[PDB]
């Protein structure tokens, strides 16, 4: 009986995760509150 | 100017294994298993034996483990200020006392490791002849097949005093040395192979002789926290310390922490036997209460009685006190005699001898005013 | 499934400022929007707090 150490390794075993695709496809605005003006349309 | 209080010296940490191995947290439960190489058994068989069978041997490697268990830390709060009202002289106040306290705490930790290690027996050194006691210690080391080299001995104040009192070294003709190092100086040279190292941290009447492969001390300097506005890596007599002061807010807290990780291990055998070290205890034969006869302080005062042996060691903690006139004079467990009634009484102090047998007793009268 | 114009479906980001006791480090700016890293040690307790928030 020979006492032996233990081995903990890591070879290409990655936990499955999501993919960042949705960010960058939306209108992002920097910065209390932000108000956006709506231009008017007249009639004839 | 300058009446700096008397302070201890750092000698013990320099005579122990300081970080024999580096990594400790890389293993399970912050401990490392150290393997000890095994040995093989043999067998004997008579020639021309009718039976040709053989008996196989066994090779099992017993291993031990070193684990971190303690965290020495020092906490101090600044006097409601950060820059000038508390540390007016930087790197000279607060920091120096904290570093000294941490160093003395590690020294006391090493002393506790050395004293608490199971020594089984105890070599009783007699003041009349210390050299035979050291020769017995050498014989004990030799019995366990301990290597002769790297054997270090640490003695206390009382052990060095008794070595000086020994006529073997003092007479300068029994010791052979013509310079009379025992009389002309107070430093006793190396005897019985080992050198003389003075350490006041250990008990004065206790001396410890151990091989280099006797104790394991693990020291880990904590990494500087990333959430602290301050930080330092000041060392301390061979071991680094981690200093953090992050202004804990709350009650205007200026708490400062000087911390370091420490861990202890005692080297044993495959079956378990601490035969790699020996201890020497003075053979006290007579005790007496210091100061002789005394009145006290007044009719309703207190007096902390102190008792010293013939060799000159304080034994107040390990002495019992009895009063034959308890109504006249009241004595405490630690020897703090309190005067309740004016008159004359007697107090008897008993001390168990290290060599064993009847306890030495000494009676001193008291005259409470 | 969703089909939308770039004008619609807007989002707003602030990237707040660190407090006094911040001890902040480097920035990350994941997927465009910037992020702030906060590291505060708690002397009263036995732990340290790291926050990535926006």
């Amino acid at each position: 009986i020979f006492v032996k150490p233990e081995l903990v390794a890591e070879i290409g075993v990655k936990q499955l995760q999501r993919e960042i695709v949705l960010p960058g496809l939306v209108w992002t605005n920097p910065l209390d509150t932000i108000t956006v003006r709506v231009p008017a349309i007249t009639t004839a | 100017i300058g009446v700096k209080q008397l302070q201890r010296e750092i000698v013990l940490p320099g005579l122990v294994w300081t970080n024999p191995l580096t990594d400790f947290g890389g293993s399970k439960n912050d401990t490392i298993t150290v393997r000890v190489p095994a040995i093989t058994t043999a067998n004997r068989r008579d020639l021309r034996d009718p039976d040709r069978t053989v008996i196989a041997s066994e090779l099992v490697e017993h291993s031990f483990g070193v684990t971190l268990d303690k965290h020495v830390y020092a906490a101090l709060k600044f006097t409601d200020e950060q820059r000038t009202l508390d540390i007016r002289d930087y790197t000279k106040q607060v920091l120096m006392p904290q570093v000294s306290a941490v160093a003395y705490e590690l020294e006391d930790y090493i002393a506790e490791l050395i004293e608490g290690a199971p020594y089984e027996e105890t070599i009783l050194i007699d003041p009349a002849d210390t050299v035979p006691a050291f020769i017995t210690a050498d014989q004990r080391m030799g019995e366990a097949n301990v290597p002769t080299d790297s054997r270090r001995l640490v003695v206390g104040s009382a052990v060095a005093a008794a070595l000086a009192k020994d006529k073997q070294f003092r007479h300068a003709d029994w010791s052979g040395d013509q310079a009379n190092a025992a009389l002309r100086e107070a430093h006793v040279g190396r005897l019985a192979g080992m050198n003389v190292i003075r350490s006041n941290a250990i008990a004065p009447d206790k001396a410890y002789l151990w091989h280099r492969t006797a104790f394991i001390l693990a020291y880990r300097t904590p990494v500087v926290p990333e959430g602290a506005k301050a930080g330092a890596s000041f060392s301390a007599n061979g071991v680094a310390l981690r200093w953090l002061a992050d202004y804990d807010y709350s009650q205007l807290g200026d708490r400062t922490l000087l911390d370091v990780f420490t861990g202890r291990k005692v080297v044993t055998e495959v079956d378990g036997s601490f035969v790699r070290a020996v201890e020497l205890q003075l053979q006290a034969s007579s005790i007496t209460i210091v100061g002789g006869a005394f009145a006290l302080a007044t009719t309703t005062g207190t007096k902390q009685l102190k008792v010293r042996d013939d060799n000159g060691t304080d034994v107040t903690a390990r002495c019992t006190f009895a009063s034959s006139a308890g109504t006249k004079a009241t004595v405490s467990a630690a020897g703090l005699v309190t005067g309740v009634a004016a008159g004359t009484a007697d107090i008897t102090a008993s001390y168990v001898p290290p060599q064993g047998g009847t306890a030495k007793t000494a009676t001193v009268t008291v005259t409470v005013p």
